């Protein structure tokens, strides 16, 4: 039952979110470390101050604040007890954004399993916003701050929220709450992976363009030209130079974990992506298949139909920079 | 000057402070006479014990600037520009340069101090006070009235360091004021001999520093969750003992489920075990 | 008074300890403790006359402002008047009387902005800062010939409750204005007993009830988060039905159990129907 | 008025105000930021008598933003004479009636803790007349509580605006970018490593060496809070202001009188920007100490 | 007055032009969005005279919404008159009036800032009667506060409406998607690479390679903006009229200039654009320096 | 009134528009719920004179609803005068009591964009009458405003209420409990893969095959935008209606003038609906253009 160390699995989150010490930490489960960032991270944010947005506030009062609406004024007769209905921008920390840190940090009380560290110093925490209001949350909530008006340090919190709402299961008691067993499936690990990439290799191969490219088969049909019911085709990731293309399909699979027959059901696809593929510059077509393994690295090229083609593993565990040169020396070989 | 638990270089670095910069901010838990001390210090300053002089004002959330300086508030025929205390207390000093008129503001840190001072934020600091330095009020109707801190004004915020609020740091506010720390101050004579003048037992008095203390640095040691400025103070024990009832331990046990238990209940939330051993150490 | 009290003579003799000197007080408890006849005889008990003039009751809500408690404009026939409030009228009949002590009691008091509604008020409340030396200028009074000040007579009782789990941690205004003091139901002493073995009850029956509640009080306080001990059940069901002329029985209390316990029960799990019919079944055998 | 009047007792560079001026001649809007305590409030009244060139503070309005500040007190608005209520023409719209009374001569408006204030919210209208290029009455606007649209407002073109906006605080920021392009940012620094600054020093008879060592000592400690511009920006690094005022009684800057005010102001202000760190706190502290 | 004195010394294409012409005139209802410095409010004033087809100011009006219009200031609101309230129609009411005065001459209404009020707040009514197929008497709707007696408001034929929202405050953006049906919206492209900005420096006395090298490192830079959506979208992007301006007394444009420009307002930009490493700042403000 | 006339050039089936007549007789109370550009402002004119059977104005009423919209303008309420204050019935009791007159004859009220404004705060007490079943004298109520008990308001049995609602904001996700129960929602489908749409634009002169194309691409992008729910529902799928206008003129559907459409008006409308994922908006955005 072998999965990654929990401590390498935040580097990936990292680049799949697009944006520190962990060495400290002596909780090697993850929701130590995912509670240690936002705990500290929020700490972070105090210091140079959290967003207040203006909200606008029309309400009842003893005088004039602001604009007074003439209409709603004289309508509920409120001139009379002296009091007008006038609008203005009182400042808060209430917005959206900083209401869900606040909500996710009493999930994060409530998890049965917390280290008591943790659990303490987001208890402070939890006091030391007083006006904020606690909210039950959804990914709507979360939806609808994709306009990202917020910094770029918000950002990356917010999406450390959203892993842990969806990642939050109800364990012993009514109150509490559990995390979930995130490693073991691996559609969700594997789709980070995919996310891990793409965004990754943006930053580092800053000589080559690295875009997602939608195919379309190069089938025609008499019924209907339209071919919906075909399978939709979408890569992974595309890494384009000028010397030489290539497309990745990386996949987590747990059979692969043990060092016997292979699980390379993912190839199937990858070749009908090459054919769909027609170069312009016809410079040449690659592709790579790119599993993660612990143990161990192996390498290997193969020419099948025309097609240069490499099946290659990564040894997650190692060490992060190691993986982050073993990367680009991977890729260094292919792009050639 | 004869039953302040402070030392006298604490009130001595003050006067000399609050003279020099005007405006200072003593800072720390409920229950070390902050109030006591600024009344008391308040009277020193003007020279003589006038009340009429020295106004006092506790903030709150809800406080504002419609309040304070100016505001649009009824009168019985309709509204009205309304004088805020502030602007009808610097009115009066206005009225009188000489002496020195006090302004002492309590539970500073819940209201956003930005938005109650606002135009005075700039004005109050002491080298800003004078016609010079004058500005037109936002509900002035003329731009050429306008408000100036006179010189004999000064200011001294009391702020409770139990509620630190991680919403709004204001790095120039704190440019203004000097800030001042104040400690319990259980070991200092002053609060003893008072206590030993009361018919106790010099022993006792011995035993309740120690006790208290160990708490204190218990809760000095997380610096992250707490501090000095979260630990106990000791007004509790000044009062309730000048009607004669001399101190006893249970007199102690009294206050200790009365007063502190909740204190601790706040400070070491959800951890009774810690509560119900903190508590018992006291009474032994 | 005292005797007809349920609760344990040792916490009334707390509780005027602590209001005399600290003369700010708040009771919190679960709904259908008393909580308000409670704080009427023990206001009554402090007076030692049972004068109800004396004695004012407020219960505040959301919508509950500085005008209606204080002062505020309100219309005439033509215009507006300034309408003094309750606590400004009420404490001027108490300036009369210095000598007599005058109680205020406001119910479900989390529920409003303290702030909000004293304004000013909520220093010169605190009992360090009582007396005409503490003069402050009311919001509106307009002229600086009148100031408020709240006289060391008045003795202010608050009630309120634990019942709601949706409620947060209580203001902070509150905790350092208050003294808080926790009531328990109160099943257990011999005065709710000799108030049914003065009706006759069964001590079987008195004793099995004791036991009874007991064993649901004990496991709804059992939980630590959501249910604490401020969730468990009180005692004012059983007084109002049983002096009134009908004698207790089995059957009157099984109709009690549908009235009030049963949906109770369900309000506060609200999870498990099969969780409530174990417990609803073994409240009536 | 004349310029080398301001400048004796001013520790900015000469190159920053003639920069400061050359923009605000042509711009004709400008935004100084820098963290508290460098003088920007006062620079501000001076820079006004120098551009205009006389000592006139009837030409020069100085008002300091907040949170309940509005269009209706700033513009126009609507406000209660009495019985009856009235159009209230702002404070912002005074002076531009009285600055059309005499074109030839400048008259500025000084805006303090600009950034604080619904900066759309408040200027509106003016936000667009505000420009260099869009001055004067052929871009003439009618207001909201204007009676009709003939009534409109223009800006003249004499009229010169200041703000100053401290850089302490990353919640309150000038985001709008917008609003952004009609000012011209015009960053001060700290300005420790001055002449004018030594020699105000060593003129309330200072020693040279103390002198040296104290600005070597804030610069490094400024260069080490710029570093971290995650955390914090060189817009939080300390002025001088607290170092220069307390000495009017002829006091001399001793050791022990840097020694009281590291104790009583920066040593608290060290723990707010280090909260994580208590042995960064002592190291740069003892470090001005020893 | 004809397309050509108007496009004589605009830098926008002329495929926008007649483009905004044709979506202009079938839906008489546009918004044209992009980040400030493209001329937004620059050209707008020019397209009303072309439509008219004179320069005349009548029939055009002009306003900026400043999140604090309202209904009752745009169309049907009450006034305080001298003791007690009157009705007033607003300024939009007004000026429909007048443009059914006379149908045959077009009437523009020409509203800068839209994107901050809440649109649905202050139509109201007019949002469904905006549309060019709704309108006419056909459609004649009575307002809120329109006497008892039936009198109905609609919008004339004739009318056009312009509307210039900025894209770079993200959150002030139309989220009301049944109002954004109403407008025609018109991207604005910055305007660097085109030869009429280009041809309007060499004009005033410029080298050919400083100016393509200028154009060609700004283009880059924005590349890099568009490249990010997550903070800085592609409507981020840096305008031309930085470049535009200061240039009228017959100071040449030179490194010394562009380095006047650079520092003093981009330099402050890229900073709040980036706010994660200033090497990114300091990479592109050297290249625009080098 | 000819329903020839009136469905032809509908786009919509004839199978919904009789079951709206179905609940519109039985029930009286509607709501037509689909997103902009599905006709139902369009519809909601001709189901009216279809009921009548007659061409007629006074028996019809047409409003929209927005935020300013109140009980004292919809039913009654004082208005003042200089100084005095009149009372003033509003427009739906003046409505109703011309429909009391006529009680045979069917009368028809129009409430566009209703979820704007709360429903409570205009109707209120007449929430109660409204409902169909609690109509007439029996059920009838006094007003707040009235001076006496006497004089009562209830709604009679021949009007019936429409209320045109859109699905494409997220505050409406949280739909407002008193529309549910006293108003029958419809669904009102984008209609692209219909006869009647197709044979209106070959009647325009239009290829058969490019028009099944664009068919085909927007019924397919359409499932894509319902897919999902969090962000965009099947509510904010695109209406029929962009494409219908601007071929007055007569000119022919090409990608000429497609183009003009997608980029004015459904590739900026892309951008605000995908924007996590540009590269979707290019994905869509140019298979369409193909
Ligand atoms: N004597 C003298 N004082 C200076 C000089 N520069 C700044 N100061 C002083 O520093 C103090 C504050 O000036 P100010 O502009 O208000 O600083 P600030 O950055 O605007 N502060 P804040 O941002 O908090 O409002 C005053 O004592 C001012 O005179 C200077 O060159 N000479
Ligand atoms: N001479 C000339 N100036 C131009 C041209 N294009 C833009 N500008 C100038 O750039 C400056 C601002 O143009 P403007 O219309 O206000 O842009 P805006 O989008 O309306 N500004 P904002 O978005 O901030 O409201 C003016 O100086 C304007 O004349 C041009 O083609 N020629
Ligand atoms: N000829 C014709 N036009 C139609 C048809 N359906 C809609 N339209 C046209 O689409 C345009 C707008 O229709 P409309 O009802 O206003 O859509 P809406 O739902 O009211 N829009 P909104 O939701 O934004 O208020 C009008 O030109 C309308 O006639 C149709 O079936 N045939
Ligand atoms: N003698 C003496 N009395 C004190 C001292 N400190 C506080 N008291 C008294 O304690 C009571 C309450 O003080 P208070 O201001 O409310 O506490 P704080 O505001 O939290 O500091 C008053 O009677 C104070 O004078 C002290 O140091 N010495
Ligand atoms: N006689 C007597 N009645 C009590 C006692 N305690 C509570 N009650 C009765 O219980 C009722 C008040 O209960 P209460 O909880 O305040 O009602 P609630 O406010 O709605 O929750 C009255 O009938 C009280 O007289 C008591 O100790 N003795
Ligand atoms: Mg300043
Ligand atoms: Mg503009
Ligand atoms: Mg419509």
């Amino acid at each position: 039952q072998p999965v990654i160390p929990v401590r390498n699995i935040y580097y990936m989150l990292t680049y799949a979110w697009g944006y520190a010490n962990l060495e400290a930490i002596p909780g090697n489960n993850l929701l130590d470390i995912l509670g240690y960032v936002l705990n500290k991270g929020v700490l972070q944010l105090s210091r140079r101050g959290l967003e207040l947005d203006y909200n606008p506030n029309t309400e009842i009062i003893p005088g004039i604040k602001g604009r007074i609406e003439f209409a709603k004024t004289i309508r509920g007769f409120h001139l009379n007890h002296g009091k007008t209905v006038s609008t203005f921008d009182m400042l808060n920390e209430d917005t959206l954004a900083n209401r869900i840190i606040k909500s996710t940090l009493a999930i994060l009380i409530k998890h049965e399993k917390l280290n008591s560290t943790i659990r303490d110093e987001a208890r402070s925490l939890y006091r030391k916003l007083p006006g904020i209001s606690t909210l039950h949350l959804t990914p709507q909530h979360f939806s609808y701050l994709n306009g990202g008006k917020n910094t770029r340090y918000y950002k990356f919190v917010i999406s450390v929220c959203k892993f842990i709402v969806n990642n939050s299961i109800p364990g012993q008691n009514k109150g509490h709450y559990r995390f979930y067993d995130f490693e073991r499936n691996e559609k969700e690990m594997s789709l980070l992976y995919q996310k891990f990439l793409y965004e990754f290799c943006r930053r580092e191969l800053t000589s080559a363009n690295t875009t997602r490219s939608y195919l379309k088969w190069d089938a025609s049909s008499i019924s209907d030209q339209s071919l919906n019911l075909l399978p939709r085709m979408e890569t992974d990731i595309t890494i384009r130079s000028s010397e030489k293309i290539l497309i990745v399909d990386a996949k987590y699979y747990k059979s692969i974990f043990s060092r016997e027959k292979f699980h390379s059901q993912n190839l199937y696809q990858l070749m009908n992506y090459l054919w769909s593929l027609k170069p312009e510059n016809g410079e040449n077509i690659g592709g790579l298949l790119i599993y993660p393994h612990v143990d161990t690295a192996v390498k290997h090229r193969y020419k099948i139909n025309g097609f240069d083609i490499g099946l290659c593993t990564v040894n997650l565990g190692q060490e992060w920079p190691c993986i982050h040169q073993e990367l680009l020396d991977i890729f260094d070989e292919y792009l050639k | 000057l004869n039953d302040l638990f402070i030392p006298e270089t604490t009130i001595e670095t003050i006067l000399k402070r609050l003279t020099i910069k005007k405006n200072i901010i003593l800072q720390g838990p409920p229950g070390v006479g902050k109030t006591f001390v600024a009344r008391r210090l308040a009277y020193l300053l003007t020279g003589e014990k006038a009340p009429q002089r020295v106004n006092m004002v506790q903030f709150h959330q809800s406080y504002s600037y419609e309040d304070f300086i100016q505001g649009y508030r009824p009168n019985g025929v309709g509204f009205r520009r309304k004088d805020g205390i502030f602007y009808n207390f610097c009115q009066q000093a206005k009225e009188q340069p000489e002496k020195k008129y006090i302004f002492i503001i309590d539970e500073i840190n819940r209201a956003n101090l930005s938005k109650v001072f606002g135009e005075v934020m700039m004005l109050m600091e002491h080298d800003k006070r004078g016609e010079n330095w004058s500005v037109p009020l936002t509900y002035s109707e003329n731009d050429e009235e306008r408000f100036y801190v006179p010189e004999n004004v000064y200011i001294i915020g009391l702020m409770n360091t139990a509620d630190r609020s991680l919403a709004v740091v204001d790095y120039a506010l704190r440019r203004r004021f000097s800030f001042i720390d104040i400690e319990p101050g259980f070991d200092t004579p002053q609060f003893r001999n008072f206590l030993l003048n009361k018919k106790a037992e010099p022993s006792f008095v011995e035993s309740l520093c120690q006790k208290m203390n160990e708490l204190n640095q218990e809760i000095s040691k997380e610096a992250t969750i707490l501090g000095k400025g979260f630990r106990i103070g000791h007004s509790y024990f000044c009062c309730g003992l000048e009607d004669g009832t001399s101190p006893d331990t249970q007199w102690l046990n009294e206050i200790v489920m009365t007063d502190i238990a909740p204190l601790l209940e706040e400070y070491f939330f959800d951890d009774p075990y810690k509560q119900q051993k903190w508590t018992n150490k006291l009474l032994g």
